[PDB]
């Protein structure tokens, strides 16, 4: 599975098992037990003007 | 443990309390193997 979204680079750390925030609690939640990856980039070039 | 942690280590931890409670049942019950069959020699030798 191939789950893809935007966020602050401020809250990409929650974007792990058992973080908690804005991010974690209320829009991705990874489980306690994560057996995957997470691929986080820089993208200002693209999403903001 | 559990609930002043964070649940992936709490769960390392409470592993390490399981193996070491286990073994110290598990040697409780060896023990008791090896004393019960001191009681059955003595009381085979009450039968005879």
């Amino acid at each position: 599975y191939a789950d893809s979204f935007v966020i602050r680079g401020n809250e990409v750390r929650q974007i792990a098992p058992g973080q908690t925030g804005n991010i974690a609690d209320y829009n991705y939640k990874l489980p306690d037990d994560f057996t995957g990856c997470v691929i986080a980039w820089n993208s200002n070039k693209l999403d903001s003007k | 443990i559990l609930s002043r942690l964070d649940p992936p280590e709490a769960e390392v931890q409470i592993d390490r309390l399981i193996t070491g409670r286990l073994q110290s049942l598990q040697t409780y019950v060896t023990q008791q193997l090896i004393r019960a069959a001191e009681i059955r020699a003595s009381a085979n030798l009450a039968a005879t």
